[PDB]
């Protein structure tokens, strides 16, 4: 029998113990469950909010989490997608009179249950002229509400959302680890009668960046290719080989190796060129180091071409980049890859840099008495000395940690969130923070 | 206490007293011009600027706030900026908007000009728009700055707080009074340290203050922080204290020492990890290059120092042209390894 | 009064010169009602907006010319596509039977999204509205869009072809042109009849006579003798006295370093070098040009150029 | 009002030392105007005097610069808007910094509007302007005033405004801003606010003009003359800690290298490195590293 | 009025698409079983994306193609209001199709939709996936926001090898009986650069303008710098003969070929050339550097001459 349903809908998390991402003690779905179950006490340390803000990368389970949470506690929700106009007038004419009202689902059910909630999905889509004034009216509704509003975003570091997070319990979905998704998708592929080697599964989960919807669509396409009877890692491994590509490859082929996924190939090459042993340099480290420096020079030339292509959309320099970042290093490093074409790992470092950047910028803005520098190391050294200032009273005497922490926290207009930010921000080399090196911290969070 | 003993009046400054009297005479005469104040970091540009504002407007220039404005790119990539503002001025850093620095300048100058049209009567007939870190503005943005600086000349004055004006277009240098704030001398740093400790009532000796000054390298903020940080650890001040240095200074130093120790790719990978740990903490790549180059030059030979200096200059130049700084940093390191090993071995 | 660039416009299709193949093919297209979408590209002043206007006036009448021809410039503004162009291409004209014509001058200033929209508009209405795009850089046009239409490269006019038209203009008017004033006009024009006629008219109207000196002074073009002098200072003098001489000449007349550098390149290729020295001169001059493109001091770049020539 | 405009010429044949431009500017009623010359030589002053003579004090000319950040389209659009004394005058400053493609478009805009608006292109190089625009225009060179005249006018200004400056102070004021009367007057103005009229010594001029003192340049050459790399590091660190921009160091170092008795090979090498360092600084490279590199090259050139 | 060959010979079923055997094989599987996912077909122009989506939609629906398919080009209004009204009312609309068939919403030129439109399209894609399937096409697959790629299979398309374009060109020639010659076919394949629609357009234009197909005639309608001149110039640069390569360079500059075009052809010819390998790479490096400097805006003949001087001094 033909199936009229995708895998994304056949194997959706029909229950709450099936969300692949978070099945722990205090995870994005259990924290939300506990915030909702005792929301009535509002009208985790999030019981003081009137709305949640589930934010994170795509395809991780935000929509499913909110629906299943509101569905387990017997709540009944009104979803407002981005495909529903949400301008100020439309929003305050559709959902204004429903916030402080009783739902008719609370009387007439086909059991009967009160506790109606609202779900404002894709809140960062409330941009443009169509949804003019959506976020302002939304925070104005959150301020005066009597039912739990559950907003879902996609990037908390957004200008429009930054004025909203101040009113919402801030949850943050993490990309699920590869082992969790691996177990889940292996069980699914077993249900489906599709046999895939676990290495290929790890390849699929990594290439899709741990996006469960994308890995499910990729498994569907895989099974499609299987019934019909070249990925990033494969081409990244094919550029540093010797023995089989002597006559098989020419300049056109080596240049084409770049064009398979030209948006990610240079990153793969720059990451994996260092684990090669140049056949041309037969163990002579003096030549192996020289080949490494020449390959690095070529990769920087590729970066120059890339930064030139990005500014003005001039797609005529793509072959030049393919020569500088993918073919050249190939001829320079043409030995034998040691272990495996690991992921580029530059995107994660750039995201973490953006996080540390905005964290330091916020912490420094609160220190705007008469001194400020936006995000420089000027503030990184004020904040290293502030971390050594704070931890000193408590390192040396348990009785003065509170007095000094408060005196400084209020002299420079800092909060507990600011304390947490300043602690695990100056940990170089994975060194533990000088705050975990006991009994006073428990009363420290409770008495502050 | 870095923000606890910085002066607030031009007559209260600790060093460059002739320049202080000159600035006081300037703000006393009519028609305050556009100021371009520059000089090495940590020399007192912001202190002098705040003193100029205290002499210009009332003391109400200290009761400031923090406004968060949103700008719109020539597309839907919205950006949010932070403007520290008072009742008479506005301090914005129009460079966090990476390449959208041309619109923030226009819009902020417009908004300040229109707000001054709303009954600015306190003591002056103009407002101040303090733009910090100007030398990192894009040329398309400095041209907009030049245009909107005269377009609203009558109602708002600009104070550009940059350093090493080398990357400021001459069209701007020709429309701003150039105030130059050199780094204070070693003796000036020693005297301000002794003054701060005496107002604190401490026992700062004469041989520790000089070590603090020589290590701070003419940077007053670094010296004050080092003095404050050698107190949080060992109050009694002796002649041989182990005065601390920031975390990233140590990291960058041990990274350079690691590059010097081994010359193997397995070492180059660890150096790549260290460069990532440095970049991730948001320290500029130019600072990384200068700090790496110094500790490297301490471990080379006089005949090799020329090549290494030129290599650092070349790589750093190229890094200011590309997008991913780690590529050029790792290239510089790899090249220095391939050169240093060939020199030491041979 | 009336400029000569308009008085001597080719009114018919045969009064065009130097494009006999393209003109014959377009005329054959007209005769057989097989006129495809046209893409006319090439350097300025070569006869594109005149070719298509003659073709139009041959195709429609003079009263149908307001309701069946949309002459639209693309440098004024994606909205222009779905706006007037889509509303012009999709609708018939009431009583006239036949296709329409849309002439997009400067068709390369269009963003790529606008060219996608326009390519779909073209693909849809291709039997009641023929598009004629006109550009200078075919490389700026999306390969998709250009695929749709037949391309015609209107290259520059060789000086043999364009001299007879200038001679006819001279005889019809009264211009006492020297035997080399024509040469120094053809050279400075660089193969666009518009600039040639404009320079000729403006000089004849300003000074009253055209010769090899008058045109060089009317256009402010650096004279050949001056660049020879500069090359002699660089090649047969001391460094400092060459710097002094070149700076004095560069400030005496209005002269930048781009123009000095271009003419000096042409001279490096003119005069005889050991052919391993001009590889150095050429490399260094091509680096000095890039250095000047980023907004640097010209006092240090001029000295760099003299340093380049001091290989001798 | 600033002194750069308070002491502008009010007429055409009044004070402008250039004679062949003030005679033709009377018949200016060759449709357009084209002035070129070194900066601060009365380029805009002369046309403003001509426009106040022709139009009148209340009849008030759109002046905008062609080096805008907002592209060329907004320039010609503004010209069209201004288009609608049988004509109006539009002034284009820095008209040489327009790329050839942007001058082609300005050419179309100014030749389609060649009935109601007269143009004036002000530049420093007539060769940078393409042949159509120059061929349509009438050129006028503006040569700087003689050194003695400069000092004369500056003394006149200092006596009209009561600014007690030594005569050697005026000589150094005109020397520090070479042949730039506008820059010299602006420096004289903004250097008396800095003193309140008590006394304007040459140190105030050296600070306002941004000129690094010749002592530091001699120290740089003394270090790179013969010495280890440590001396170069020390002198460059001291020069950066003083605030002096690297552009000025490169400029003055070049000025010293060119007109001294170094060999032709040494001058060639040092000046090539100076040009490369100047481009590197203009590209946003770090001043300390570029100065270290330049000093290393100069040292390996002189010490050998 | 006869319609062009780009349409008269458009393949009407996926067995006639010569583009990418693996992806077209996947799509034939989908046209057989019948439960397609939302697919984003991305690739260079002229390679058969619109054709593949159209043939897939036809083979799926059949005679209900007028009732179950909604196509929205780039020439159609596709703002947030259209995405919120027309596309949504079509997704909700009831059409009764066979067991595994679904309605199809073909958004051609998906990279031309503003971000707001795609944000408004997300949940429409997600909710009605039980009866509505989306088939987007694009060239720049990064102009599509990430949440839209998260709910689509991103099928990649690549340029066509010369053999495939040659097979299809011969299939068309056989039907049209156009007199040809091998040099003409090689000229068309050189001027095509993979675009299978460019090749057909050049073939038809050449045949309609002149008839017989020979390289001399192909380069009379395309008219780009003849690759023989560029081969000769690169050859002179290999022998370190600057004065003979600048000859050809100034000849090309005399005919008004824009330097971007000259560099494009020099690159495309120096890539598939007959030098050594290390020397070829040392040449391609310099040609790439000069291409960067010309795209940046420094497009004078002096830069081309400097490139020739560097190419010469690479071989001493
Ligand atoms: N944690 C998860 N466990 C199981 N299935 C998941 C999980 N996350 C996503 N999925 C699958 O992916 C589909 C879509 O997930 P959603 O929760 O809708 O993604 P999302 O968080 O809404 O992403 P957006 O809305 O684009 S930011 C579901 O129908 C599931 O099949
Ligand atoms: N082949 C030609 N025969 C006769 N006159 C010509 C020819 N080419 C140019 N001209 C003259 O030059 C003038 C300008 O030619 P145009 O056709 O306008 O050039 P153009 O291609 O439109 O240049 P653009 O639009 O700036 S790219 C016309 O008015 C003619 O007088
Ligand atoms: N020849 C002159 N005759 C009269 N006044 C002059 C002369 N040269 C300079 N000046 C004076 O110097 C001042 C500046 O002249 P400007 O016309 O502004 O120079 P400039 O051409 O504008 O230089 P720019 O704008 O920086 S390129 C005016 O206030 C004049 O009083
Ligand atoms: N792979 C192919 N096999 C056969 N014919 C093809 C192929 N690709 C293109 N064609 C022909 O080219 C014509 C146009 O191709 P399209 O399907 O429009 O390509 P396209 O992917 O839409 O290109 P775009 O939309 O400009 S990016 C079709 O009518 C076919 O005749
Ligand atoms: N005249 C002064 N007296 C005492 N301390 C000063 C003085 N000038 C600067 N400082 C110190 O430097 C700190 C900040 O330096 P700042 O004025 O910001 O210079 P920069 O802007 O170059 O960093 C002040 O908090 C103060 O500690
Ligand atoms: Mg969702
Ligand atoms: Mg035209
Ligand atoms: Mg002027
Ligand atoms: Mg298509």
């Amino acid at each position: 029998k033909v199936e009229n349903l995708l895998w994304v809908d056949k194997y959706k998390p029909t229950s709450l113990k099936t969300i692949i991402g978070q099945q722990g003690d205090q995870s994005c779905a259990n924290k939300l469950l506990r915030w909702l179950r005792n929301w009535q006490k509002s009208s985790d340390d999030g019981s003081s909010f009137k709305a949640a803000l589930l934010s994170g990368p795509p395809g991780v389970g935000k929509t499913t989490t909110a629906s299943l949470v509101c569905q387990e506690l017997g709540y009944s929700y009104v979803e407002l997608n981005a495909s529903d106009t949400r301008s100020k007038s439309s929003l305050k004419a559709i959902v204004a009179e429903s916030l402080n009202n009783t739902s008719i689902k609370g009387f007439y059910s086909n059991s009967v249950s009160t506790k109606h909630a609202l779900i404002m999905d894709e809140v960062d889509g409330m941009a443009g002229n169509e949804d003019r004034g959506g976020i302002q009216e939304l925070i104005g509704l959150i301020k005066h509400t009597k039912i739990p509003i559950i907003c879902m975003c996609n990037d908390r570091n957004h200008p429009k959302i930054r004025s909203l997070v101040h009113y919402c319990f801030d949850l943050r979905f993490q990309r699920p680890r590869v082992e969790q998704i691996k177990g889940a998708m292996m069980s699914i592929a077993f249900k489906e009668g599709l046999k895939i080697p676990p290495p290929a599964m790890n390849e699929i989960i990594l290439g899709a960046n741990q996006d469960i919807r994308q890995v499910l669509h990729n498994l569907s396409m895989w099974c499609a290719r299987s019934k019909a009877l070249m990925g990033p890692f494969d081409v990244a491994r094919k550029v540093f080989a010797a023995g089989e590509e002597t006559a098989h490859m020419s300049l056109v082929d080596k240049s084409d190796l770049f064009f398979h996924d030209y948006s990610i190939a240079p990153l793969f090459v720059q990451e994996n060129y260092i684990h090669v042993k140049p056949v041309a340099a037969g163990g002579d480290m003096k030549k192996h180091l020289m080949l490494l420096s020449r390959a690095a020079d070529s990769i920087c030339d590729g970066d120059l071409v890339d930064s030139q292509i990005r500014s003005k959309q001039n797609w005529s320099l793509l072959p030049a980049q393919a020569i500088y970042a993918s073919v050249l290093p190939g001829e320079l490093m043409r030995g034998y890859m040691t272990q495996f074409p690991t992921f580029p790992s530059w995107l994660g470092k750039h995201s973490s840099t953006g996080k540390h950047d905005r964290i330091v910028q916020d912490l420094a803005l609160h220190m705007s008495l008469r001194t400020y520098s936006s995000k420089r190391t000027v503030n990184m050294d004020y904040l290293s000395l502030l971390r050594d200032a704070l931890v000193q009273p408590l390192t040396s005497q348990g009785v003065d940690g509170v007095q000094d922490v408060v005196a400084l926290m209020d002299t420079y207009y800092l909060m507990k969130e600011d304390f947490e930010n300043i602690m695990e921000i100056s940990s170089w080399g994975g060194k533990p923070s000088p705050f975990s090196k006991p009994k006073v911290k428990a009363a420290f969070t409770r008495a502050y | 206490w870095v923000d606890k003993y910085r002066p607030c009046s031009l007559g209260r400054l600790d060093y460059h007293k002739e320049q202080a009297a000159q600035l006081r005479n300037l703000v006393q005469c009519g028609d305050f011009p556009h100021l371009l104040v520059y000089g090495p970091s940590g020399a007192g540009k912001k202190t002098r600027i705040m003193c100029i504002l205290r002499e210009l407007y009332g003391v109400g220039v200290e009761k400031l706030r923090i406004e968060h404005q949103t700008i719109t790119t020539p597309s839907k990539k919205k950006i949010e900026i932070s403007t520290i503002a008072s009742n008479y001025h506005l301090e914005v850093n129009p460079s966090d908007a990476g390449n959208s620095d041309r619109v923030v300048i226009q819009e902020m100058l417009k908004t300040v000009a229109q707000s001054q049209q709303l009954e600015t009567n306190s003591q002056r007939d103009f407002k101040v728009v303090l733009l910090t870190e100007v030398d990192k503005l894009t040329k398309d943005a400095q041209h907009a700055l030049r245009r909107t600086m005269e377009k609203y000349m009558s109602t708002c004055r600009l104070i550009l707080c940059c350093n090493s004006t080398s990357k400021v277009i001459p069209p701007i240098r020709s429309r701003c009074l150039a105030v130059r704030v050199p780094a204070p001398s070693i003796e000036d740093i020693c005297h301000v340290l002794s003054t701060v400790c005496k107002k604190e009532g401490l026992n700062l000796p004469s041989q520790l203050a000089h070590r603090l000054a020589e290590k701070s390298c003419r940077n007053l903020r670094k010296a004050l922080l080092m003095c404050e940080a050698c107190r949080v650890q060992q109050y009694p001040f002796t002649a041989d204290q182990e005065i601390p240095e920031t975390d990233w200074e140590v990291y960058l130093r041990e990274t350079a020492n690691a590059i010097v120790s081994q010359q193997t790719p397995q070492r180059l990978l660890e150096v790549r990890g260290r460069l990532y740990e440095l970049l991730t903490h948001c320290i500029p790549p130019e600072i990384i290059m200068k700090g790496l180059l110094s500790e490297l030059l301490h471990n080379c030979d006089g005949q090799l120092k020329g090549e290494v200096a030129q290599m650092a200059a070349y790589y750093e130049h190229r890094l200011q042209l590309g997008s991913k700084a780690i590529y050029h940093l790792e290239a510089f390191v790899a090249k220095f390894m391939a050169l240093y090993k060939k020199f030491m071995e041979d | 009064n009336l400029p000569w660039v308009e008085k001597y416009r080719p009114q018919t299709l045969n009064d065009l010169i130097s494009h006999q193949d393209i003109l014959s093919t377009i005329q054959k297209f007209i005769n057989e009602d097989r006129l495809p979408h046209l893409l006319l590209y090439g350097p300025p002043g070569t006869g594109k907006t005149s070719t298509i206007l003659a073709c139009a006036k041959q195709l429609y009448k003079d009263k149908e010319f307001g309701s069946m021809v949309l002459e639209l410039n693309a440098s004024d503004d994606i909205d222009i596509i779905r706006g007037p162009i889509l509303s012009f291409a999709s609708t018939r004209t009431i009583f006239k039977k036949g296709f329409k014509l849309v002439i997009l001058d400067e068709a390369d200033a269009m963003t790529q999204d606008a060219q996608n929209a326009l390519r779909r508009v073209i693909e849809k209405f291709t039997e009641n509205t023929r598009f004629c795009l006109i550009c200078n850089y075919l490389s700026k046009i999306i390969p998709a869009l250009q695929s749709r239409c037949t391309r015609f490269r209107f290259g520059p006019l060789t000086p043999e072809l364009m001299v007879p038209r200038l001679e006819h203009v001279v005889e019809e008017e009264k211009v006492d042109i020297s035997e080399d004033g024509m040469k120094a006009l053809v050279t400075l024009s660089s193969g666009d009849m518009r600039r040639a006629l404009n320079i000729l008219q403006s000089t004849n109207m300003a000074f009253g006579k055209v010769t090899e000196e008058t045109v060089y002074t009317c256009t402010g073009h650096p004279l050949k003798s001056d660049i020879a002098n500069i090359l002699d200072w660089m090649l047969n003098q001391d460094f400092t006295t060459a710097y002094r001489n070149i700076t004095e000449l560069k400030t005496l007349k209005g002269l930048a370093l781009h123009d000095i550098l271009t003419e000096i390149h042409l001279f490096v290729h003119r005069v005889d070098f050991p052919s391993s020295v001009r590889i150095h001169l050429l490399t260094k001059m091509a680096d000095i040009e890039y250095r000047l493109s980023v907004g640097t001091n010209e006092k240090i770049q001029l000295s760099s150029l003299i340093a380049a020539f001091q290989v001798t | 009002v600033p002194w750069v405009e308070k002491y502008r010429p009010k007429c055409v044949d009044e004070v402008a030392f250039q004679e062949e431009v003030v005679a033709v500017l009377k018949k200016s009623l060759e449709p357009n105007l084209l002035f070129y010359g070194p900066p601060g030589t009365g380029k805009t002053s002369t046309i403003l005097a001509a426009a106040r003579e022709l139009f009148g004090p209340e009849l008030f000319v759109l002046e905008l610069n062609a080096s805008d950040e907002r592209g060329i389209q907004v320039v010609r659009e503004k010209v069209k808007n201004f288009a609608q004394p049988p004509f109006k005058i539009v002034i284009l400053d820095e008209a040489d910094s327009m790329t050839s493609a942007a001058q082609a478009a300005l050419r179309r805009t100014m030749e389609k509007e060649s009935k109601t608006t007269r143009f004036c292109l002000i530049c420093n190089y007539v060769s940078r302007i393409i042949e159509p625009l120059t061929s349509r225009c009438s050129k006028f060179r503006f040569k700087p005033l003689s050194d003695k005249i400069q000092q004369q006018r500056l003394l006149d200004i200092a006596k009209k405004e009561n600014v007690k400056i030594s005569d050697e102070g005026i000589a150094y004021l005109v020397k520090v801003s070479e042949g730039d009367l506008r820059k010299a007057i602006t420096f004289l103005q903004s250097a008396t606010r800095l003193t309140g009229g008590k006394e304007i010594t040459e140190k105030v001029i050296t600070d306002i003009a941004g000129v690094i003192p010749a002592e530091k340049i001699d120290g740089v050459f003394a270090a790179c003359q013969s010495g280890s790399f440590d001396k170069l590091e020390a002198v460059v660190k001291d020069l950066i800690d003083e605030g002096h921009a690297a552009t000025q160091l490169v400029n003055q170092l070049h000025d010293v290298v060119v007109e001294n008795n170094l060999s032709d090979k040494q001058k060639s090498i040092i000046t090539e490195k100076l040009a490369e360092v100047d481009k590197c600084l203009a590209d946003g490279a770090d001043e300390h590293l570029q100065l270290i590199s330049l000093c290393a090259t100069v040292m390996q050139q002189l010490s050998q | 009025y006869e319609l062009p060959w780009v349409e008269k010979y458009r393949p009407v079923k996926l067995n006639e698409i010569v583009g990418n055997e693996d992806t077209v094989s996947r799509l034939e599987v989908f046209a057989r079983e019948g439960n397609v996912p939302n697919i984003i077909i991305a690739g260079p122009p002229g390679t058969g994306k619109t054709t593949s989506i159209l043939c897939l939609a036809r083979a799926l629906l059949g005679p209900a193609l007028k009732d179950a398919m909604l196509e929205l080009n780039a020439s159609n209004d596709r703002g947030i209001d259209v995405v919120r009204n027309k596309i949504k009312m079509f997704a909700q609309q009831k059409v009764t199709l066979p067991k595994g068939r679904h309605k199809i919403i073909i958004l051609d030129e998906a990279d031309s939709m503003t971000d707001g439109a795609q944000q408004a399209l997300r949940r429409t894609m997600e909710i009605y996936s039980k009866t509505t399937r989306f088939a987007l096409a694009c060239n720049a697959s990064d102009k599509i926001i990430e949440p839209i790629q998260s709910r689509c299979a991103v099928l990649r398309y690549t340029k066509l090898t010369d053999a495939q374009i040659l097979t299809r060109l011969m299939n068309v020639i056989e039907k049209e009986r156009v007199p040809y010659t091998d040099d003409g076919l090689e000229a068309i394949i050189f001027t095509a650069q993979g675009d299978m629609r460019q090749a057909l357009n050049n073939l038809q234009s050449t045949f309609s303008g002149f008839g017989f197909i020979n390289s001399e005639n192909v380069f009379k309608v395309c008219d780009e710098p003849h690759p023989l001149l560029v081969k000769e110039m690169i050859q002179h640069c290999v022998n370190a003969n600057i004065d003979e390569a600048y000859k050809i360079l100034a000849h090309l500059w005399h005919l008004g070929y824009s330097p971007e075009d000259i560099i494009g052809n020099i690159f495309r010819v120096c890539k598939t050339f007959q030098m050594a390998e290390y020397l070829k790479l040392e040449f391609i490096k310099e040609i790439g550097y000069t291409h960067m400097k010309i795209a940046e805006g420094v497009n004078s003949l002096l830069q081309m001459a400097g490139l020739l001087a560097r190419l010469c001094q690479k071989t001493m």
